[PDB]
């Protein structure tokens, strides 16, 4: 527990929720009454740039 | 005061109970129950446009003022204040020596407009546009077009704005305001087939920069298919309004403003198409009132023996708008138009060439006959409005050049 | 016209005792919870009503009554009232009398306070905004504009901006949404207004904290309505040059070489300095530095062209100035009201001369007074201006020649004939003008023999 | 003064008069950049006294003969205030010495005095200009372009190359060394450099870096714009130069303009701009589009496909078109609530690594505009909605750790602050926050100037934003309104009674709102919990709930209602977004809520009707193929006796119900009809589900259609029969009766539609099943008509056409039934009904036409 001295109050983390497990594994019963699902975004650029 | 314009009206000042003061203009031996038409269609379509959200996050509304007839001979229509007419702030723009060239000088556009009309074509009258319609190559049109563009100033629109603007986010607001209100009007009067547009029949807010349409005589292609001189343009987009935006093109704002209304329009059309029904078949719109009223105003000189002949068919106005607010080409339309009205003409060959295009330098002329998108029609559009071979071929008193 | 100029109270000591009486009931009246307070309400708003109707310009009996509908509404008094005429008296008639005659006498106040300033302004505008949310909704309309006039005081006073920023709130909430939607259009603006100035008693910092918690809780189908004003009419006025050209072309000197400036482009902020600053020093150089650009306008004006063109046209500038300086020749300032009524007077002396005469910059001043005189807002402008016309004909009649007058702009047959349109305008503003201007010209006008045997009957018909 | 003395002294200031200006320029320091314009001007007005023409008077003549008599000077008072003081009645310890001085001098005469000294002008001018900055830019540009003008006449080529070189030095190292960035000093050296040619080449870098701090848009546009006009740089596409890696220099200007049109707000100038100039590839042309029209998804797939392509045929794109491709996409995926793609592509490029390292975003200034706020924005939703991870968090508290990084947090993210440490209790700090919030929004508003509409209107929304937050925050704080149901009900029905507005405010104020809302209810449902760790001991142990159960069944626990306000909540935002043409929003937000929308009746057929609304409203932008697919995904959920036996209940929902099914059927048979073979393009299981539907015997393409309209037209006169039938009060100022008008107006045009079908194409079919369409027509756009309908209103010449097409059909009915209308609503067709009286179907307008000459 580290509140600290002063104003800030850094947290470490956050007692509320936390919860491992959300939703039904199921996720909703109709694939045909919603869409296919959005291609996952992907990107592969070069790091460690200056000013790109 | 008289208004120094065609007709000579009047203008009179009417003291309400209220306390406040109506400027009015009083318009004698001139029947003005198409003009009230007009601006309920223009009411109909704003309210279409207010019910669009995309149209309502930019305010995308025609400025409609009130038209009233008392008498089938005269009637009071709404003055509008601290307004002027486009072609005065251009010339009241230029200079004393700018000014004086144009309007009175040999070799002016003007007058070198006439004298190549003369040089291709052996003639001083309106077949003279006739002949050098049978008559003429596209190049030579296109470079005596430019050459003649190349004469006036080119930023008579922008040096307005920076005289009547302080700041430059004035300047900016102005300019904005202008070139929106001119793509709802263009985009608005080409759906209603409205046409003779030259520079006297818009007035321009001075203190806001809004744009105004205003003496809708022509409807349905009237100055496509009744004309002796035809008009091959939807709207007015010439070499000033894309001088206007000087760095950047008209594919931006303008484009995008007309995209949007258009797709405003044509999403549920039966409200729209029912109204402009309910306009085209009228007892009171016979093929009689027309000609009266072409004769009595000047125009492209109709005369007292009109050549297309009597052609008035409702039916297929209310057809051509009802195909035009669905996909279809708008070369295709004014073809069509030619060919109701100009069948027996001596160019109908080149008429339809000029207003079709070349599959080489047009996109218009490279794209189906129906079928089109929002996006396509309106790039057909401009493609079509800003082609030097139609405006290389124009009636002297569009001003094609300005 | 105003009312409340050049008068007295014929007993000085009666009003300090009234004012002391009206500041001790300020501290004592709302205590106790006004549980005592019930059996009075009604007895004392008749009579300080009865007392103010027959006093109309003291500023205390609305106080008073201020106080009165205050300790009402903790006691709840006009809660079952709506109905009015509808049921007689199910419960008690003086709460019903009360509630008519308050309703009366606020729509009168509402209409009466159009012509008053300064500290009775403020106690009406307290008052009318201290009724209770039924009388409101009775009829919005009359009393939106005391919200608007409310708010536009309280940008300087800042009670008033806390009583107009609690009738919002109140009419807001309780209020029914339907008949008060209309009205937001017409009240945001002065919001907006305050909002502008953060950049620079409650103090103003809790007012414009309290204004944004308003504007949120609104919701965003309401406080768009914030904008409505801008970017429309005036907003973008002021915003456009006087003039397309530039007139005043100024040679600054230097030792080498004398660059050219123009001072009309510094005319529209030096204008609006000297009208309205809130420092005393700025308000001072603007009022100075403009008087030295008249000054250098005239001279250009007069100055015969070294070159082969024309006079300079200063029509447009004389029309933009001319109506600035008539309003600053009659300031709540003394410096400047001794530096500009001089020169108002020497402006009408040159134009009403032999020399410059029978043109468009008469013309302009003529109209910049007749429309000075018919000012619906400002009265010690209306009463300047008829100062103004009076001198503009003692001095035409005289400079000029019994001859040079046929087809002659800007003469006296030509004044009285704006003056007797001017009298017969259904605005009620320009029959007020009309009437001021002949009340100052009747000295003159009398003493020309050959002027009144041709110009009386028919004045008086017109003034009938 | 006396340091003023000592520069304007010579060996330290020249007076020149030319070379004073530069060596004002370098007499600059970014402390005194206030009132660096009035020091500036003073110094080089304190030498027009030294020429031969400043003592001498200006004017050398009168305007007429006045003698002009002694001075007059004003008595200098004391000034009192006056307007706060009662009236009708009958100190000054640094005042005194601080009075009001005076310049000139003054002459009293019958004329104006204009024979005044040549110092008359200029000293009130620099007196006013030291107390004013915008009449000191105004002084000091007039004095500069003089200068420069008049220089240009003594000066030779090289020189005038020289100096305006220097002046461009001393612009560029003005813009380069500032903090404090007074929007006068940088309007003016702009404005300076624009009214200029040489000057023209200023770094645009800086002009956007300067118009961004001290928004100046308009004055870097104006300057952006005539740079790119006047210079032509190069004309050259061929590339003439060797070949090298730096972008070209008309892009960059490009570039910058893009970026102040985006934050002034105005998109289609940006969409243009990267559309002509940025774009030159053709993926980009068809991904602006699909921006254009709202199809975020398709413009992000693109984006994502143009930035992974490794092989170009044309050729390699340049950096600027990447740049943008990237930008865009993280716009597009903001634009669709994709929070968990949207922090990936912002956490993409800092790092190869699988776990991101997020203290590099405080490397570069690019990160940090183009990254940042996208990427705690993605990370806080994340949070609000539900899931559960710490990096945001780490990220912050470290960030906070620091001051430049904790200050730039502040300055802008300071809502976000509020969020986070509310959603970890801290109900004392995020108050500070919250007010700090508030006080950068007004500093933020007033900043702004009043001709630029989207700014201020996007505060609004902002202001808004940060009002509900502040007011839950206040709700929260008291633990009076956690007991009872009475605040909580007050707190509903002000959140369901205020919304953002449906058709003007854009998705992500309504994202914003609805997602903090719902995090507000969690919490609240959190915190009103039972008081002991195991459920229901205290409900046991007390005896209130237990006769609560059986007095109070009507409604149930708070859990109840939080529930029912969200799934409101939702609904509302999901009618919104169909509304605004975002439709895969829509159908995200309505998966969703079906996750969960089969627990009620109610609840189920509301989430029917809005999925078969959005599909309509998604069928009219596509093509017939697509149209019927959509429509025959619709089409299974309103055939359902699971739902039927709800519908037998209530009597709204069957008409709403049959309303839909109605237009379905319509949609289907439209579309068929204007595209043969169009079930022939679709598999055969589609195609024998429409022939199923369809109802037809034959296997033609003809009556499959007929059988469809058919269908239509039996929903249709279905839902208008159970409107009519007593469905409802009389419910006088039309309250309820938007219901009854839309079967009204749905009945109306569908038969009106086939009437005008009939009459287009020549019929060779009989059609006597038509006969009562006209009388329908009629009749029920009379009946809108009464309930006060626009549509019916501006339809109303149709009807009297449909008189005089088919006069025995319904002339007496129109007769009868419209003697019931009110007068007014014929004011419009006034000119039709009046033109309508000499014919033989004109007995229909007698009572009309006699009314309104009336009243």
């Amino acid at each position: 527990s580290q509140s600290t001295e002063p104003k800030y109050k850094p947290l470490g983390k956050l007692k509320r929720a936390r919860t491992v497990h959300r939703d039904s594994e199921e996720e909703d019963d109709y694939l045909f009454d919603d869409p296919l699902p959005i291609p996952l975004r992907h990107k592969v650029p070069y790091p460690e740039t200056f000013h790109p | 005061t008289v208004m120094a314009s065609l007709r000579r009206p009047k203008r009179i000042i009417i003291r309400g109970h209220d306390e406040r003061e109506h400027p009015f203009l009083v318009k004698g031996g001139e029947d003005l129950r198409q003009d009230q038409r007009v601006e309920q269609l223009f009411q109909v379509m704003n309210g279409i446009l207010a019910q669009d959200s995309a149209c309502s996050q930019r305010a995308l509304q025609l400025r409609t003022y009130s038209v009233v007839p008392m008498t089938s001979r005269l009637g009071l229509i709404e003055w509008l204040e601290n307004t002027v007419t486009l072609k005065d702030l251009l010339l009241n723009t230029m200079s004393q020596e700018e000014k004086a060239a144009y309007l009175s000088d040999p070799r002016a556009p003007p007058c070198e407009y006439k004298d190549w009309l003369t040089k291709m074509s052996g003639k001083h009258d309106v077949g003279a546009y006739m002949l050098m319609y049978k008559g003429a190559n596209r190049t030579e049109t296109v470079t005596s077009f430019r050459k003649r563009e190349s004469k006036v100033p080119a930023d008579l629109l922008k040096r307005a704005f920076v005289r009547m603007s302080t700041s430059p986010e004035a300047f900016l607001a102005l300019r904005s305001h202008f070139a929106s209100s001119h793509a709802l009007i263009c985009i608005s009067h080409w759906i209603l087939g409205i046409g003779d547009r030259h520079l006297n029949n818009f007035m321009v807010a001075m203190e806001t920069g809004g744009v105004i349409g205003i003496d809708f005589g022509h409807a349905f292609g009237s100055a496509t298919q009744f004309l002796p001189v035809p008009e091959l343009m939807p709207f007015r987009l010439t070499r000033q309004f894309i001088n206007l935006m000087l760095p950047m093109k008209e594919t931006g704002l303008m484009y995008s403003i007309m995209v949007h209304a258009l797709r405003a329009f044509r999403s549920d059309p039966g409200l729209l198409t029912n109204t402009m029904d309910v306009f085209v078949k009228e007892p009171s719109f016979d093929w009689k009132n027309f000609e009266q009223k072409m004769l009595k105003k000047g125009g492209s000189w109709i005369q007292e023996i009109n050549v297309a002949e009597k052609n008035w068919y409702p039916r297929q106005k209310i057809c051509y708008a009802k195909r035009k607010l669905a996909g279809a080409n708008p070369a295709v339309i004014t073809c069509d138009e030619l060919l109701l009205g100009h069948e027996k003409a001596p160019a109908f060959r080149d008429y339809v060439a000029v207003a079709r295009g070349s599959k080489d330098h047009n996109i218009r002329a490279q794209e189906p006959e129906s079928g089109l998108s929002e996006e396509t029609q309106v790039k057909c559009l401009m493609d079509q409005a800003t082609d030097p071979n139609i405006l290389g071929r124009t009636w002297e008193g569009w001003e094609p050049w300005m | 016209s105003d009312p409340a100029a050049n008068l007295h109270p014929a007993k000085p000591k009666d009003f300090s005792a009234f004012i002391n009486l009206v500041e001790f009931c300020r501290e004592i009246l709302p205590e106790k919870q006004a549980e005592f307070f019930e059996p009075w309400v009604y007895s004392f708003s008749y009579e300080l009503i009865l007392q103010s109707t027959r006093l109309p310009l003291i500023s205390g009996f609305y106080k008073l009554l201020s106080i009165t509908v205050r300790n009402a509404k903790k006691i709840k008094y006009f809660e079952g009232v709506s109905p009015k005429s509808l049921k007689h008296s199910p419960e008690d008639p003086e709460k019903y009398s009360c509630f008519a005659l308050f309703v009366k006498f606020g729509k009168e106040v509402a209409v009466k306070m159009k012509q008053y300033k300064d500290e009775l302004l403020a106690s009406c505008l307290t008052f009318l905004l201290s009724l209770p949310h039924n009388i409101i909704e009775l009829d919005v309309r009359a009393y939106v504009p005391a919200l608007q006039m409310a708010f536009k005081l309280g940008l300087s006073y800042t009670p008033l901006a806390e009583v107009g920023l609690n009738a919002l709130e109140e009419w807001s909430i309780y209020i029914d949404r339907h008949v008060m939607q209309p009205y937001y259009k017409d009240i945001l603006p002065c919001l907006d207004g305050y909002l502008k100035t953060s950049a620079l008693a409650i103090s103003l910092e809790e007012i414009r904290i309290r204004v944004v918690q308003m504007l949120g809780s609104l919701g965003g189908q309401i406080n768009k309505n914030l904008l409505t004003v801008t970017s429309s009419d005036e907003m973008m006025k002021s915003y456009v040059a006087w003039d397309r050209e530039k007139r005043l072309s100024f040679a600054v000197p230097f030792r080498e070489m004398k660059p050219v400036i123009f001072l009309d482009v510094f005319l529209p902020r030096v204008t609006e300095l000297a009208l309205t600053a809130s420092d005393r020093q700025t308000k001072v150089a603007a009022c100075e530095l403009l008087h030295s650009m008249v000054m250098f306008m005239l001279g250009k004006a007069t100055q015969m062209p070294e070159g082969g063109q024309g006079a300079p046209p200063m029509y447009q500038l004389y029309k933009r100035t001319f109506p600035v300086l008539l309003r600053l020749a009659c300031d709540v300032d003394q410096v400047t009201r001794q530096l500009y009524e001089p020169l108002v007077m020497q402006l009408i002396h040159w134009f009403t001369n032999n020399k410059k005469f029978e043109s468009q910059d008469t013309v302009a001043l003529l109209e910049a007074i007749l429309d000075g005189i018919v000012d619906p807002v400002d009265s010690t402008l209306r009463d300047f201006c008829g100062r103004c016309i009076r001198e503009f004909l003692k001095w035409s009649i005289k400079q000029i020649t019994p001859q040079q007058q046929e087809k002659s702009p800007v003469n006296t047959k030509s004044l009285f004939k704006r003056l007797y349109s001017l009298a017969l305008h259904p605005n009620a503003f320009k029959r007020l003008g009309a009437s001021l201007a002949f009340n100052n010209i009747y000295r003159e006008f009398r003493e020309e023999e050959s002027l009144v045997e041709q110009f009386v009957f028919e004045a008086l018909v017109i003034y009938m | 003064l006396i340091i003023r003395n000592f520069w304007s002294h010579e060996t330290r200031l020249p007076s020149n008069t030319l070379d004073r200006l530069l060596a004002l320029n370098s007499l600059y320091s970014p402390k005194i950049e206030v009132h660096f314009l009035s020091l500036a001007t003073n110094f080089l007005l304190e030498m027009t006294s030294m020429s031969p023409d400043y003592p001498n008077p200006m004017f050398e003549h009168p305007l007429s003969e006045c003698e002009f008599q002694e001075y007059t000077i004003d008595s200098d008072w004391r000034f009192r205030s006056t307007v706060l003081t009662p009236m009708f009645v009958e100190e000054l310890k640094m005042k005194q010495d601080a009075q009001v001085v005076l310049y000139r001098s003054y002459r009293h005469g019958d004329l104006p005095d204009i024979q005044i000294k040549h110092s008359s002008l200029i000293t009130p001018l620099q007196a006013v200009a030291q107390r004013d900055p915008i009449i000191a830019k105004q002084l000091f540009s007039s004095l500069f372009s003089g200068i420069l003008k008049e220089m240009d006449k003594f000066k030779t080529l090289s020189e005038k190359n020289n100096i305006t070189q220097k002046l461009l030095q001393d612009f560029n190292r003005f813009l380069n060394t500032t903090f404090s960035f007074f929007p006068p000093f940088v309007s003016c050296i702009q404005d300076i450099s624009c009214q200029h040619a040489a000057l023209l080449s200023l770094d645009p870098a800086a002009v956007s870096a300067g118009c961004l701090a001290s928004l100046q848009q308009p004055v870097g546009i104006r300057l952006l714009e005539e740079a790119l006009l006047r210079l032509l740089p190069a004309e050259l596409p061929a590339k003439r130069v060797r070949g090298k890696a730096r972008l070209p220099p008309d892009v960059l200007r490009w570039v910058e303009l893009a970026k102040l049109y985006r934050s002034i707000g105005e998109y289609d100038v940006l969409r243009g701009i990267f559309t002509s100039e940025i774009g030159t590839k053709q993926i980009t042309q068809s991904a602006l589009l699909a921006e254009a029209r709202s199809d975020y998804s398709e413009a992000a797939k693109q984006y994502d496909e143009a930035l992974n392509k490794q092989d170009w045929v044309d050729g390699e794109p340049t950096e600027a078109e990447k740049d943008f491709w990237e930008l865009a996409s993280l716009d597009c995926y903001n634009h669709l609530a994709e929070w968990k793609s949207l922090e990936y592509c912002s956490t993409a490029s800092i790092d190869s690594e699988n776990p991101p390292d997020l203290n590099k975003i405080w490397s570069e200034p690019f990160y940090q505009e183009t990254y940042l706020p996208y990427m705690i924005r993605s990370k806080l939703k994340l949070l609000l909605q539900g899931e559960a991870d710490q990096s945001l968090l780490t990220f912050i508290d470290k960030a906070m750790h620091g001051e430049l990084q904790k200050a730039i947090l502040e300055l802008h993210y300071s809502q976000e602050l509020s969020l986070l440490y509310l959603l970890q209790d801290d109900v004392d700090r995020a108050k500070y926050y919250i007010q700090n919030g508030i006080q950068s929004f007004m500093q933020n508003y007033s900043s702004i100037d009043v001709l630029l509409h989207q700014s201020r209107l996007t505060k609004l929304q902002s202001v808004q934003a940060l009002t509900e937050i502040q007011e839950f925050i206040s709700f929260i704080s008291k633990q009076g309104n956690l007991s009872s149901q009475v605040p909580l009900k007050r707190l509903l029905n002000t959140w369901t009674n205020r919304y953002p507005d449906a058709k003007m405010d854009p998705m992500n104020i309504w994202d914003d709102i609805i997602t903090n809302r719902c995090f507000f209810l969690s919490k609240i449902e959190e915190k009103l919990t039972p008081l002991p760790e195991d459920n229901s001991m205290n409900v046991d142990q007390d005896g209130d709930p237990s006769d609560r159960m059986e007095v109070q069944e009507q409604e149930e626990d708070i859990s109840s209602l939080i529930r029912s306000c969200k799934f409101s909540m939702k609904m509302k935002m999901i009618d919104s977004a169909r509304k605004q043409n975002n439709f895969s929003l829509a159908m995200k937000l309505l998966k969703e809520l079906h996750k969960e929308s089969k627990t009620r009746d109610d609840w189920l057929v509301s989430w029917v009707q809005s999925y078969c609304r959005l599909s309509h409203c998604r069928s009219r932008s596509q093509g017939c193929s697509e149209q019927v697919l959509t429509v025959l995904k619709t089409v299974s959920l309103l055939d359902e006796n699971n739902v039927s036996s709800y519908l037998s209940k209530n009597i709204l929902a069957f008409r709403d119900q049959n309303i839909l099914l109605g237009t379905t059927y319509r949609i289907i048979a439209n579309a068929l009809s204007s595209e043969p073979a169009c079930l022939a393009e679709i598999e055969e299981d589609k195609a024998r589900r429409i022939l199923e539907l369809s109802g037809s015997s034959s296997e033609d393409s003809e009556k499959v259609i007929a059988g469809l309209y058919q269908r239509a037209f039996q929903h249709l006169s279905e839902a208008v029969q159970a409107a009519e039938e007593e469905a409802q009060p009389p419910s006088w100022s039309c309250g309820p009766a938007a219901g009854v008008i839309d079967a009204y107006m749905t009945l109306a045009d569908f038969c009106d539609q086939q009437l005008r079908k009939e009459e287009e194409n020549a019929s060779v079919i009989d059609s006597a099943e038509l006969q009562a369409y006209p009388a329908l027509v009629v009749e029920k756009m009379l009946k809108a008509l009464k309930l006060n309908s626009n549509e019916a209103r501006l339809k109303f010449p149709r009807l009297l056409q449909i008189i005089e097409r088919y006069p025995e059909e319904t002339l007496s009915l129109m007769t009868k039934e419209i003697s019931s209308v009110p007068c007014w609503q014929f004011i419009s067709w006034i000119s039709h009904m009046v033109a309508l009286l000499d014919k033989d179907q004109a007995v229909a307008v007698q009572h009309s036409v006699e009314e309104i000459t009336d009243n």
